[PDB]
RNA sequence: AGAGC
DNA sequence: CGATGCTC
C-alpha cells in the first residue's frame, strides 16, 4: 500500500554457489516458528553474515518510466539499507494451511513460506522488497 | 509421450491465463456441460478434408485421431478446473484458437513435397561424419552404418555387408 | 638462392614430377574372393632393367 | 618452389593411406585435400 | 537389451531381456524355431522382410532402416520426408531402387527420365515405341521454358 | 575498389548538415540528434557530460554502423527544460573543463626541466 | 668413415632404430611434469639411431611452429596454404618476366622458428609478418 | 585553476609522463583519441617521379616518403589545400621538397631524409624541415643506391590528420592506465592460484593507496585519476601534442555549439 | 544437365562474404559497384516518374541512378554513351533499367544448394567495400563461414517474380524449417557466448550502460524499466535488459537438471510476458532448438517479428560484450598441478590393466566369449581400457577448469567446443585408429622400426598418452598423422558419395506434390499418399508435444 | 628491403635506427635485446620491427645494373 | 465441360500461399503497367503494396482455376477465398 | 592465415583509436575470435604467440622446433621475468570509452601470412552481356564477363519453394529464350520463317 | 588440365 | 553405366 508483509528473520545459511557478487540466504522468522525465507542478496553492496537479524518488508508503492533518484527533495518508503523490485511468479500451497510465494528480482529469487500472506501477496508485476539492519 | 503434433495446446492455455488475468483464488464460472460438450464440439469441427461422403468422412476422422487424443488428455474437466483454472471466457477463446491454428497448420495444395523430402534427407546425409561407427569397440556390434549403409538401402543392395537377424 | 632441378622449355620452367610405380621382379601372393575357383595366386611382374 | 621440386604422383589396395613404411621417407602431413589426397606425396 | 514395459501398477518400467544378434540371414526358417517370439523377429535385410512378410512390412522395415542411418549420426529428420521416400520405393508392389535401374525405368515422361542418367539411350527407346510425353512433369517444363505445375503454377489465374 | 574516401570520415558532403534534430515519437520532451562526420570522441564525451545534469532524464549515443561516421544522440529532459538547452550546457561545461586543463598543463610544463 | 649409412624401407625391416642418441641409450638407476611422457627403452639391441625425428617432415610441414602440439589435419591444412602465401620467391624478381608475381613489401623472419628453416632459407626469403595479435570478442566483426 | 589537474612526472623532448586528476574517464579517453587521430601535421601527400633506376618501386619509395616526419610547428599558418583558393597547390597550402640522388661511388650510397631539400617559399614559418633525431644527423633511410643508380623526384607536403592517413600522426604510443589496484573492480582477473601473485604490479601503484583487505566494496566510486605517457614522433613537440589535443577537442565541441546557432 | 536443367544466367553477381552484426536477418550487404552493375526494369507510371527521371539524370556512375531507358519500340538508350543521355524526358509505358536499390528482393545463394534454405530472398542494403555482407544468424542454412567463401546473388526481372521471392522465399518465412520441424537459424558465436555471460546472476549493469543498451534496441518503447536493485545505487540485472529485446506475450518454461522453480543453479528457463524470470540464456533457449525462444516467437508473433528479434538480441549482447570483452589463451589449456598428477596416474593404471590382460592372454588363461577370437576379445578389452583412460583423464581435467576458464565458458554457452576438445588439449589425446582398429603392423610384426617385433603395448599401437599442451612424441605424432589421413580420405569420399545420393533422391521425387484433394501424387497422377505425411499437416507447423494419457501409473492417471 | 619507416603498430619512427642497430651488434659487440633497448625501442611492437627485419635490398643491389 | 458447379465444390475455402503470391504478383504487374486501382491509395506507390491493400479490402477481380488430378476444375474468386495465413 | 590451418578474411578495418589497447599503449594489428580456438585444437598457435612475445622482448629467436624439451612453463617463467603475466594475458582498455575491459586479452606477436586471391580479384557481376555461339547462353568467366551458374541443384531449391515464375524467368528472360515456328500438322521446326 | 570453400 | 558443387 504502504506495507504488504513485515517480519524480523534469523539467518540460517549464506551460500555463494560459484558466484562472487551474489549469495543465497536461508532464514526463518523470529516470531512465527513455521515462517521461512529463501532469498538471493547482492553481498557486494549488502553483505550478510551467518546468524544475523534482518527486517524483511514487502511493499507495493515507494510505475511508468524510471526517473533517476534526484536528491532534490525526493523521499520514498526507504529507511532501509537494501531495496529490490520484482515480479510474482508462483503461488503454490504446501499442505492445507501452509502456502509459498515466488518472486524474481531480475533473476534474484525469493521464496516466502507461511499462511498469513492472505489478503496481501497477490498476482502482481509489482512488489518491492526492503531490508534494514 | 512426446511426439511432433500441430497446435501447441500448452502455449494456448498460457496465453489465455495471461490475456484474461486468471487467479487460482476465485471459483470458475464453467459447467461440466460447458467443458465436456465444449471439447466434444471442438473435435467435430477440426478440418483437413472438407468432403461430406463416407470415404473422405472416414479419412478425415483418421487424420485427427492422434490430435484429438492430445486434445482430450489436455482438456479434461479435472485439468480445465483444477490445473488451468479457466473461465468460460478463457475457455471459449482457447477452443476458437485451437480450431483456427489447426486449419493454419494444414499443408497447402501446391507444396512440392517430393523435392522437400529429397533435400530433407539429402542435406543431413552430407553432414554425416565417419563410416566407422561408435560401435567399433566391440566385435559383436559391427553393423554397416552411415553413408555406406544409406547407399546399400537406396540401391536396394541384394548382397549387403552386414546381414543380421534380431531374435526375441 | 635458386636450387635448380628444373628445365627451361620455350622459356617455361618445367618440373618432372616423381612417378610412383610398383617395383618389378617381386614375387607376391594374394588370396582370391569367395566365388573364385582359385584360392590363392602367386605373381611376378618380370621386367628387363 | 622447393616443395614442388620434392613432389610425388601415384597413378590409378590402400594407396591414399599413410603407411607405416612412409616413416622418414614421405611427409606424414603434406598431401592435397580431396581427389589427390594420398596419391600426391612429398619427400 | 533394455525394454520399456508397463508395470502391474501402470508406470512404464525398464525390464531387460535376452536377445539374439546374428551374422547372416534366413528369416523364414528362424521364425518357425520354437522358443522365439515370431511377432518380434527383425532383420536389417528389408528385402528378406518383404519376401517373407509382405510389401507393407517391407515398407515399415525400409523406413526403420532409413530412420536408423539418420539417427545413428545424431541427426533428426521429420517422419513425413523419409515416409514419402519409402512409400515411393514401395508403391510399385516391390522394392524400387533409387538408381537408373529402379525409378528411371518407370512409366514417367520420356524427357523427365533422360534428365537423370542413360540420357541418349532413354530418348532412343522413346523414339522406338513413339512415346507421348505428358509435359505434366517438372523436368519437361524446365526443358520447354514454361511455367511448370509447381506451387504457383499448379492452378490457372483468370479474370 | 568500393572503398569510400577517407575524407568522408571528417568532411561533410554537400547536402549533409552537422546536426539533425528529430523530435522523438516514443517519449515526451525527448529528442534525437544525428551528428554527421563525428564518432566516439564526441559521442561518449557529450553523453557522459549530459548525465552530470540533474534535469537530464535520459542520454544515450550509438554508432549504428562502423562504415559511416554519423552517430545518434537521444536526450530526454524534465518538463520546462529543452533538450537542446541541455546539449548547449553540456558543451559549454566541456569547453570550460578543457580550458582549465590547457592552462593547468601549461603551468606544470613551464615548471619542468628537460 | 662409416659413421652414417643409407637405409631404404626394405632394409628398415631388419634394423632397430633409437629415436634420440643420448636419451635412447645411456644407463639406468624427480621429473618435470611440464615435459611430455616418453616410453624409456625396453628394446636395447640398436643397430642405428635417427639423425633427428623432425626430419620425418618435408619442406611445407617444416615451416610449422610446434606441429607436435597440433591436431594432425591442421598441420595438413597449413601445408596446402603455405604455397598460397606471398613473400620473396627469388632475389631476381625485378629481372624475371613471369605470369603473375606477388611480392611482400616488408617481409619479416618469424620470431618463432624451426631448426629445419635454416636449410629451407626461410629467414632469408620469408613469406609473412609478425603481427601483434589479440584473440578477442571486439565489435563482433 | 578550476576543474581538471595535471602533475608531470617525466618530461623530455620526446615524452611526457603525467597524472591527469579531477577528470571524467570520457574526457581522458576523448583526449587520448584526439592526440592519436585529429591533430593536423604536415606530410608528403604527392610524389612526382622524374627518375627511378633504383632497386625499389616508384610507389614503394613514394609510400616511405609520406612516412618521413616533417616540421609541423607552424602548421596552423598553413591552409588545407581543399580550403585554398589556388589551382591544386601553392605556398599558402603546401611545402615542396626535392630528392635528387645518384650513386657515384663503387660502394653503396644511402639516401636519407636529410637529403630532401625545401624548394617552396616557407614565408618565415617553422614548417617542412625533415625531422632529424639521429645521432649522426641523417634521420630515416629512404633508400640505397648502387654504382650508377639514380633517383630524381618532387614532393608536395600537405596539412592533414591521422583519421585520413596514419602518416599525419603527431603521436606514437600513449600509455594509459587508471585504478592500478582494481579498487573500482573494472576488470576481473584471470587466475590459476592467486591473481595477486600471478599479475605483475603496475608502476602506478606507488601513486595510490592499497584497497586494504578488511574493507567493503566502494560502489559509488568512479575513475578520476589517469596515468599517461604521450610520445611524440617529432613533427610537433610533446607539450604541443597534448595542448593541441586539448585545443582540437575544444574546437570540435565549439563547432557543435555553433551548429545549434545555425538552426 | 548443363544447358536445360541448369545454365549460366544474366542478373547474377558473385563475391567473398563477410559477417555484419549491424545488418538485419533478412538483409544482404551489396557492394555499391555490384548495385551499379545489376539492374531492374521499372515501367514509368505517375507513381514513380519523379524518382525515375532523377535516377536517369544520375546515370550509370552515381549510385541511385540507371543505365538504359527502353521506349515503346523496344530500343534501349545506353545512358553511359548517347548524346541525349542528359536530355531524356520520360514517357509512361517506357521501362527504366534502374540500379539495384535498398529493400529490393534478391535471391541469395551458397553452393552446394542442398536445401530450399540455401536459396533465400534478402532485402538489399547497398554498402561500400567489395564483399557481400550478411547477418550472422543466416550463416547456418547457407552452411557459410567467412574464411574465403563466395555467394551468388540473382535479381528478379518481373513484378510477379519479385512477389515470389518476398512472399515465399524470404528469410523470415524460412526461420522454422519443415525439414526437422524446428527453427533452422539461431543465436551463434559472440552473441551466444556473450548472452550467457550477460545473463548470469552476478552480471549487473549501471545506468550509463543500461541507457546505451536500451537505446540500441530500435523497437524500444522509451520506458526505462525499474532496476532489480534500489539499495546503495540502482543496479539492473543482465536478464532485465535482455528482456527488453523479447516482445510482450512471450511465455517459455523448461526445467533442466536440478531446476526447481527456485532454480538454485540458475538452470532451466522461465519467461513470462517476455520477462526472463530465471535461468541462464544459452543454446537450449537462444539456439536453433526445437522448443526454443526462436521457435515460440515465430509461432506467437510471426516471422517478421522473429526476424527482428535476432537483430535486437544481437545489438544488445554484441554491445555489452564489446565493453566486457572475451579472450582465450594458452592458460585456458593449463590444468592444475595436482590434476595432472591424477591424469598421469589414471593413464598408468590403464597401461597396467592392459599389461595384465596381455600377460593373461600370453599365459593362455584368457577365455573368449562365444562369437569372438581370443585376440578379437583381447583387442576389444585393451581398447575399452584405453578409451576409459582418456575419458577419465578428460573428466579429471574438465572438473578442474574454473568458471572463469574461457574454453569452459565457450562449452557452457554452447558457442564452441565439447568435452573431447578439453580432454585432448589438456589431459590426453588418446588412442588412434585406422580402419576401426589400433595401428597395424605395417613393417613385419611391428608398427615402426623403433619397436621390437610382436609388441601390442598401448604406445606401440598408437595410444597418444600426451595432450596437445604437453606435446606428442615422434611415434605418437606419426600415429596421429595416420588417423588424420584416414579422416581426410573419408571427408573427400563422403562429400562425393552424398552428392550423388542427393541428386538421385531429388530426381526420384521431383514431381511429388500435394494436390487439391489433400493427396500426394506424381506427374502420372499416381497416388503416393492419400493424406500427406498421414495427417495432411505442414511440417513447419508441427512440434513435439506430450500425450498426457499414455504415461504414468494407473493411480496417477485416475488422480 | 629497407627498414620500414615507423613501427606498423604504434608509429614510432624506426627508419633512422637500422645502421645504428648494425653498429651496436658488430662494432660495440652487444646482443640484439640490449642493442634494441639502447636504441630506445621499449615496447615489443617496436622491437619486432627491426629484430625481424630482413634487409633484402643488399642482395638486390648486388645485381649488376 | 469438364468443370464442377459452384455447389459441390470440395476444395479449401482458404487461399493457398501459392495462390496469394501469384495473385499479388499478377495484380502488381497490372498496377505497374498503369492499370486502374480499385482501392483508395494512402501515399501508396509500390505496385505490390497497393495489390496487398486491394487483397486486404477484397477488391481484386480475379478467379483461381483449381485443377483436380482427373483434369476437372473448381473456379474460386479472390473475393470468396479466406485469407487467414 | 596463421601458420596453423587458421584461414580467415578481413571483416572490417579499425584505426588505432577505435582498437582496444594495452596500458603501454600497444595495440593489435589483428583481432582473431576466441571461437576459432576450442574445436580446432590448434594449441601450437597459442604456444607460438607466448614464445614470440618472449622472443620480441628478449631479442632472441624463439625455438618453435617440434620434438624438443621446450615447455609452456619454460616460456611462461621467462615471460613473467619480463614483467608480464606468464600466460600471455594483458589488461586491455576499450578504444571507444577508455574503460578497462572486464576480461583480459591473450595478446602478443604471431606470424601471419598474406594469401593470394583477394576480393577485387574475385568480384563479378553481370546484368546481360556476351552469349556463347552454339547454346546462345551466357559466357563462362569473370574475365570474359560471364553468367553465373544457376545449376540443377539451384533449380531444385526453386521447385521446393514453389516459385514457378522465377524458375521460368531464370531459364528464359535471363539466359536463353527463343521464338520458333511450329507446324500444326507434323509438329516440327520445319516452318520457313518469312517474317514481314 | 591447375586451384579455393 | 554412374562418379559432390563452384571457379582462372
Ligand atoms: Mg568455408
Ligand atoms: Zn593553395
Ligand atoms: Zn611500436
Ligand atoms: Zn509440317
Amino acid at each position: 500500500s504502504n506495507t504488504l508483509f513485515d517480519d524480523i528473520f534469523q539467518v540460517s545459511e549464506v551460500d555463494p554457489g560459484r558466484y562472487n557478487k551474489v549469495c543465497r540466504i536461508e532464514a526463518a522468522s523470529t516470531t512465527q516458528d513455521q515462517c521461512k525465507l529463501t532469498l538471493d542478496i547482492n553481498v557486494e553492496l549488502f553483505p550478510v553474515a551467518a546468524q544475523d537479524s534482518l527486517t524483511v518488508t514487502i511493499a507495493s508503492s515507494l510505475t511508468r518510466s524510471w526517473r533517476p533518484p534526484q536528491a532534490g527533495d525526493r523521499s520514498l518508503a526507504d529507511d532501509y539499507d537494501y531495496v529490490m523490485y520484482g515480479t510474482a511468479y508462483k503461488f503454490e500451497e504446501v499442505s492445507k494451511d501452509l502456502i509459498a510465494v515466488y518472486y524474481s528480482f531480475g533473476g534474484l529469487l525469493m521464496r516466502l513460506e507461511g499462511n498469513y500472506r492472505n489478503l496481501n501477496n497477490l498476482k502482481q508485476e509489482n512488489a518491492y522488497l526492503l531490508i534494514r539492519r | 509421450a512426446n511426439w511432433p503434433l500441430p497446435v501447441n495446446i500448452r502455449r494456448i492455455i498460457q496465453n489465455a491465463q495471461q490475456t484474461f488475468h486468471i487467479d487460482h483464488t476465485k471459483p470458475s464460472d464453467l459447467t461440466i456441460k460447458d467443458i465436456v460438450l465444449g471439447v466434444k464440439d471442438l473435435q467435430e469441427n477440426l478440418l483437413v478434408l472438407r468432403g461430406k461422403n463416407e470415404i473422405i468422412q472416414n479419412a478425415q476422422r483418421d487424420a485427427v485421431t492422434l490430435f484429438c487424443c492430445l486434445l482430450r488428455s489436455r482438456l479434461a474437466t479435472r485439468r480445465v478446473l483444477q490445473e488451468y483454472r479457466l473461465t468460460k471466457q478463457a475457455f471459449d477463446w482457447v477452443l476458437s484458437n485451437i480450431e483456427a491454428q489447426f486449419l493454419r497448420s494444414v499443408v497447402h495444395p501446391g507444396e512440392m513435397v517430393g523435392v522437400l523430402a529429397a533435400q530433407s534427407i539429402g542435406e543431413p546425409a552430407t553432414q554425416m561424419t565417419l563410416n566407422t561407427f561408435h560401435f567399433a569397440g566391440v566385435a559383436s556390434k559391427k553393423v554397416t552404418s552411415g553413408v555406406p549403409r544409406l547407399k546399400e538401402i537406396l540401391n536396394v543392395a541384394k548382397n549387403m555387408k552386414t546381414p543380421s537377424l534380431t531374435v526375441y | 638462392f635458386d636450387m635448380g632441378g628444373y628445365f627451361i622449355i620455350n622459356g617455361s620452367e618445367k618440373v618432372l614430377i616423381a612417378q610412383e610405380r610398383s617395383a618389378g621382379n617381386i614375387v607376391q601372393v594374394f588370396k582370391k574372393a569367395a566365388p573364385s575357383p582359385i584360392s590363392h595366386v602367386a605373381e611376378i611382374r618380370s621386367a628387363l632393367e | 618452389t622447393l616443395s614442388h621440386l620434392r613432389r610425388t604422383n601415384t597413378p590409378i589396395a590402400k594407396p591414399r593411406q599413410l603407411h607405416n613404411t612412409h616413416w622418414g621417407l614421405v611427409c606424414p602431413a603434406e598431401t592435397p585435400e580431396g581427389q589427390a589426397c594420398g596419391l600426391v606425396k612429398n619427400l | 537389451y533394455d525394454r520399456k514395459v508397463p508395470s502391474p501398477t501402470g508406470e512404464y518400467v525398464k525390464e531387460p531381456e535376452w536377445v539374439l544378434e546374428t551374422d547372416g540371414v534366413n528369416l523364414s526358417e528362424v521364425m518357425t524355431v520354437p522358443g522365439i517370439d515370431p511377432t518380434r523377429i527383425y532383420t536389417n535385410s528389408f528385402i528378406d522382410i518383404m519376401e517373407v512378410l509382405g510389401i507393407e512390412a517391407g515398407r515399415a522395415a525400409l523406413y526403420k532402416e532409413v530412420y536408423n542411418v539418420i539417427a545413428s549420426d545424431g541427426s533428426y529428420v521429420n517422419y513425413r520426408h523419409m515416409a514419402l521416400l519409402v512409400d515411393v520405393m514401395t508403391t510399385q508392389g516391390g522394392l524400387t531402387s533409387v538408381t537408373r535401374h529402379g525409378f528411371n525405368r518407370s512409366n514417367t515422361g520420356a524427357l523427365m527420365r533422360c534428365s537423370f542418367e542413360e540420357t541418349v539411350e532413354i530418348l532412343f527407346e522413346a523414339g522406338a515405341s513413339a512415346e507421348l510425353d505428358d509435359c505434366r512433369g517438372v523436368s519437361e517444363n524446365v526443358i520447354l521454358g514454361q511455367m511448370a505445375p509447381i506451387g504457383t503454377g499448379a492452378f490457372d489465374v483468370m479474370i | 575498389m568500393n572503398a569510400p574516401d577517407r575524407f568522408e570520415l571528417f568532411l561533410l558532403g554537400e547536402g549533409e548538415s552537422k546536426l539533425k534534430i528529430d523530435p522523438d515519437t516514443k517519449a515526451p520532451n525527448a529528442v534525437v540528434i544525428t551528428f554527421e562526420k563525428e564518432d566516439h570522441t564526441l559521442g561518449n564525451l557529450i553523453r557522459a557530460e549530459l548525465l552530470n545534469d540533474r534535469k537530464v532524464l535520459f542520454a544515450a549515443y550509438k554508432v549504428e554502423h562502423p562504415f559511416f561516421a554519423r552517430f545518434k544522440l537521444r536526450i530526454q529532459t524534465t518538463e520546462g527544460y529543452d533538450p537542446k538547452d541541455a546539449l548547449k550546457n553540456a558543451c559549454n561545461s566541456i569547453i570550460n573543463k578543457l580550458g582549465a586543463l590547457k592552462t593547468n598543463f601549461e603551468t606544470e610544463w613551464n615548471l619542468q626541466t628537460l | 668413415e662409416g659413421l652414417v649409412e643409407y637405409i631404404d624401407a626394405e632394409e628398415e625391416e631388419s634394423i632397430l632404430i633409437a629415436m634420440q642418441p643420448e636419451d635412447l641409450e645411456p644407463a639406468e638407476a624427480d621429473v618435470d611434469p611440464a615435459k611430455r611422457i616418453r616410453v624409456s627403452h625396453h628394446a636395447t639391441t640398436f643397430t642405428h639411431c635417427e639423425i633427428h625425428p623432425s626430419m620425418i617432415l618435408g619442406v611445407a610441414a617444416s615451416i610449422i611452429p610446434f606441429p607436435d602440439h597440433n591436431q594432425s589435419p591442421r598441420n595438413t591444412y597449413q601445408s596446402a596454404m603455405g604455397k598460397q602465401a606471398m613473400g620473396v620467391f627469388l632475389t631476381n624478381y625485378n629481372v624475371r618476366m613471369d605470369t603473375m608475381a606477388n611480392i611482400l613489401y616488408y617481409p619479416q623472419k618469424p620470431l618463432g622458428t624451426t631448426r629445419a628453416m635454416e636449410y629451407l632459407k626461410f629467414r632469408e626469403l620469408p613469406a609473412g609478418q609478425n603481427a601483434i595479435v589479440a584473440i578477442a570478442c571486439y565489435s563482433g566483426y | 585553476e578550476e576543474g581538471p589537474q595535471v602533475k608531470i612526472r617525466e618530461a623530455s623532448k620526446d615524452n611526457v609522463d603525467f597524472i591527469l586528476s579531477n577528470v571524467d574517464l570520457a574526457m581522458a579517453n576523448s583526449l587520448r583519441r584526439v592526440m592519436i587521430a585529429e591533430i593536423p601535421t604536415l606530410a608528403i601527400d604527392s610524389v612526382e617521379v622524374e627518375t627511378n633506376t633504383t632497386v625499389l618501386a616508384d610507389e614503394f619509395i613514394a609510400h616511405r616518403l609520406g612516412l618521413i616526419p616533417l616540421q609541423s610547428m607552424d602548421i596552423e599558418q598553413l591552409e588545407y589545400s581543399r580550403d585554398c583558393f589556388c589551382e591544386d597547390h601553392c605556398d599558402k597550402c603546401s611545402v615542396v621538397l626535392t630528392l635528387q640522388a645518384f650513386g657515384e661511388s663503387e660502394s653503396t650510397t644511402n639516401v636519407y631524409s636529410k637529403d630532401l631539400v625545401i624548394v617552396s617559399n616557407l614565408m618565415g614559418r617553422n614548417i617542412g624541415h625533415p625531422i632529424i633525431q639521429d645521432k649522426e644527423g641523417n634521420g630515416v633511410l629512404i633508400c640505397k643506391l648502387r654504382k650508377g643508380q639514380e633517383l630524381k623526384l618532387t614532393c608536395v607536403a600537405k596539412k592533414g590528420i591521422a583519421k585520413e592517413h596514419a602518416k599525419w600522426g603527431p603521436a606514437a604510443a600513449i600509455e594509459f592506465e587508471y585504478d592500478p589496484w582494481n579498487k573500482l573492480k573494472h576488470t576481473d582477473y584471470w587466475y590459476e592460484q592467486d591473481s595477486a601473485k600471478e599479475w605483475p604490479q603496475s608502476k602506478n601503484c606507488e601513486y595510490e593507496d592499497p584497497p586494504n583487505e578488511g574493507d567493503p566494496f566502494d560502489y559509488k566510486a568512479q575513475a578520476d585519476t589517469f596515468y599517461m605517457n604521450v610520445e611524440s614522433v617529432g613533427s610537433i613537440p610533446v607539450d604541443q601534442v597534448v595542448v593541441r589535443g586539448i585545443d582540437t577537442l575544444q574546437k570540435k565541441v565549439a563547432s557543435i555549439l555553433l551548429a545549434l546557432t545555425q538552426m | 544437365r548443363g544447358n536445360l536443367m541448369g545454365k549460366r544466367v544474366d542478373f547474377s553477381a558473385r563475391t567473398v562474404i563477410s559477417g555484419d552484426p549491424n545488418l538485419e536477418l533478412d538483409q544482404v550487404g551489396v557492394p555499391k559497384s555490384i548495385a551499379k552493375t545489376l539492374t531492374y526494369p521499372e515501367v514509368v507510371t505517375p507513381y514513380n516518374i519523379d524518382r525515375l527521371t532523377q535516377l536517369v539524370r544520375n546515370g550509370p556512375n552515381e549510385h541511385p541512378g540507371a543505365k538504359y531507358v527502353i521506349r515503346d519500340s523496344g530500343d534501349r538508350i545506353d545512358l553511359r554513351y548517347s548524346k541525349r543521355a542528359g536530355d531524356i524526358q520520360l514517357q509512361y509505358g517506357w521501362k527504366v533499367e534502374r540500379h539495384i536499390m535498398d529493400n529490393d528482393p534478391v535471391l541469395f545463394n551458397r553452393q552446394p544448394s542442398l536445401h530450399k534454405m540455401s536459396m533465400m530472398a534478402h532485402r538489399v542494403k547497398v554498402i561500400p567495400y567489395s564483399t557481400f555482407r550478411l547477418n550472422l544468424s543466416v550463416t547456418s542454412p547457407y552452411n557459410a563461414d567467412f574464411d574465403g567463401d563466395e555467394m551468388n546473388l540473382h535479381v528478379p526481372q518481373s513484378e510477379e517474380t519479385r512477389a515470389e521471392l518476398s512472399q515465399l522465399c524470404a528469410v523470415p518465412l524460412q526461420i522454422v524449417s519443415p525439414q526437422s520441424n524446428k527453427p533452422c537459424m539461431g543465436i551463434v558465436q559472440d552473441t551466444l557466448c556473450g548472452i550467457r555471460k550477460l545473463t548470469l546472476r552476478d552480471t549487473f549493469i549501471e545506468l550509463d550502460q543500461v541507457l546505451n543498451m536500451l537505446y540500441w534496441v530500435p523497437d524500444w518503447d522509451g520506458v526505462i524499466p525499474t532496476p532489480a536493485i534500489i539499495k546503495p545505487k540502482p543496479l539492473w540485472s543482465g536478464k532485465q535488459i535482455l528482456s527488453v529485446a523479447i516482445p510482450n506475450g512471450i511465455h517459455l518454461q523448461r526445467f533442466d537438471e536440478g531446476t526447481t522453480l527456485l532454480s538454485p543453479k540458475d538452470n532451466g528457463m522461465l519467461i513470462i510476458d517476455g520477462q526472463i524470470i530465471f535461468g541462464v540464456v544459452e543454446k537450449k533457449t537462444v539456439g536453433s532448438s526445437n522448443g526454443g525462444l526462436i521457435h515460440v516467437v515465430t509461432r506467437e508473433k510471426g516471422p517478421q517479428v522473429c526476424a527482428k528479434l535476432f537483430g535486437n538480441i544481437q545489438k544488445v549482447v554484441n554491445f555489452w560484450l564489446l565493453h566486457n570483452g572475451f579472450s582465450t589463451g594458452i592458460g585456458d589449456t593449463i590444468a592444475d598441478g595436482p590434476t595432472m598428477r591424477e591424469i598421469t596416474e589414471t593413464i598408468a593404471e590403464a597401461k597396467k590393466k592392459v599389461l595384465d590382460v596381455t600377460k593373461e592372454a600370453q599365459a593362455n588363461l584368457l577365455t573368449a566369449k562365444h562369437g569372438m577370437t581370443l585376440r578379437e576379445s583381447f583387442e576389444d578389452n585393451v581398447v575399452r581400457f584405453l578409451n576409459e583412460a582418456r575419458d577419465k583423464a578428460g573428466r579429471l581435467a574438465e572438473v578442474n577448469l574454473k568458471d572463469l576458464n574461457n574454453v569452459k565458458q565457450m562449452v557452457m554457452a554452447g558457442s564452441k567446443g565439447s568435452f573431447i576438445n578439453i580432454a585432448q588439449m589438456s589431459a590426453c589425446v588418446g588412442q588412434q585408429s585406422v580402419e576401426g582398429k589400433r595401428i597395424a603392423f605395417g613393417f613385419v610384426d611391428r608398427t615402426l622400426p623403433h619397436f621390437s617385433k610382436d609388441d601390442y603395448s598401448p604406445e606401440s599401437k598408437g595410444f597418444v598418452e600426451n595432450s596437445y599442451l604437453r606435446g606428442l612424441t615422434p611415434q605418437e605424432f606419426f600415429f596421429h598423422a595416420m588417423g588424420g589421413r584416414e579422416g581426410l580420405i573419408d571427408t573427400a569420399v563422403k562429400t562425393a558419395e552424398t552428392g550423388y545420393i542427393q541428386r538421385r533422391l531429388v530426381k526420384a521425387l521431383e514431381d511429388i506434390m500435394v494436390h487439391y484433394d489433400n493427396t500426394t501424387r506424381n506427374s502420372l497422377g499416381n497416388v503416393i499418399q492419400f493424406i500427406y505425411g498421414e495427417d495432411g499437416m505442414d511440417a513447419a507447423h508441427i512440434e513435439k508435444q506430450s500425450l498426457d494419457t499414455i504415461g504414468g501409473s494407473d493411480a496417477a492417471f485416475e488422480k | 628491403m629497407i627498414v620500414p619507416v615507423r613501427c606498423f603498430s604504434c608509429g614510432k619512427v624506426v627508419g633512422d635506427k637500422w645502421e645504428s642497430y648494425l653498429n651496436l651488434l658488430q662494432e660495440d659487440e652487444l646482443d640484439e635485446g640490449t642493442a634494441l633497448s639502447r636504441l630506445g625501442l621499449k615496447r615489443y611492437c617496436c622491437r619486432r620491427m627491426i629484430l625481424t627485419h630482413v634487409d633484402l635490398i643488399e642482395k638486390f643491389l648486388r645485381y649488376n645494373p | 465441360e469438364k468443370a464442377i458447379p459452384k455447389d459441390q465444390r470440395a476444395t479449401t475455402p482458404y487461399m493457398t500461399k501459392y495462390e496469394r503470391a501469384r495473385i499479388l504478383g499478377t495484380r502488381a504487374l497490372q498496377i505497374s503497367m498503369n492499370a486502374p486501382v480499385f482501392v483508395d491509395l494512402e501515399g501508396e506507390t509500390d505496385p505490390l503494396r497497393i495489390a496487398m491493400k486491394e487483397l486486404a479490402e477484397k477488391k481484386i477481380p480475379l478467379v483461381i482455376r483449381r485443377y483436380l488430378p482427373d483434369g476437372s476444375f473448381e473456379d474460386w474468386s479472390v473475393e470468396e477465398l479466406i485469407v487467414d495465413l | 592465415a596463421s601458420r596453423h590451418g587458421q584461414k580467415g578474411t578481413i571483416g572490417i578495418t579499425y584505426r588505432r583509436e577505435d582498437m582496444p589497447f594495452t596500458a603501454e599503449g600497444i595495440v593489435p594489428d589483428l583481432i582473431i575470435n576466441p571461437h576459432a580456438i576450442p574445436s580446432r585444437m590448434t594449441v601450437a598457435h597459442l604456444i607460438e604467440c607466448l614464445l614470440s612475445k618472449v622472443a620480441a622482448l628478449s631479442g632472441n629467436e624463439g625455438d618453435a622446433s617440434p620434438f624438443t624439451d621446450i615447455t609452456v612453463e619454460g616460456i611462461s617463467k621467462l615471460l613473467r621475468e619480463h614483467g608480464y603475466q606468464s600466460r600471455g594475458f594483458e589488461v586491455m582498455y576499450n578504444g571507444h570509452t577508455g574503460k578497462k575491459l572486464m576480461a583480459q586479452i591473450f595478446f602478443g606477436p604471431t606470424y601471419y601470412q598474406r594469401l593470394r586471391h583477394m576480393v577485387d580479384d574475385k568480384i563479378h557481376a553481370r546484368a546481360r552481356g556476351p552469349m556463347q555461339v552454339l547454346t546462345r547462353q551466357p559466357v563462362e568467366g569473370r574475365s570474359r564477363d560471364g553468367g553465373l551458374r544457376f545449376g540443377e541443384m539451384e533449380r531444385d531449391c526453386m521447385i521446393a519453394h514453389g516459385a514457378a515464375s522465377f524458375l521460368k524467368e531464370r531459364l528464359m528472360e535471363a539466359s536463353d529464350a527463343f521464338r520458333v515456328h511450329i507446324c500444326g500438322i507434323c509438329g516440327l521446326m520445319t516452318v520457313i520463317a518469312k517474317l514481314n
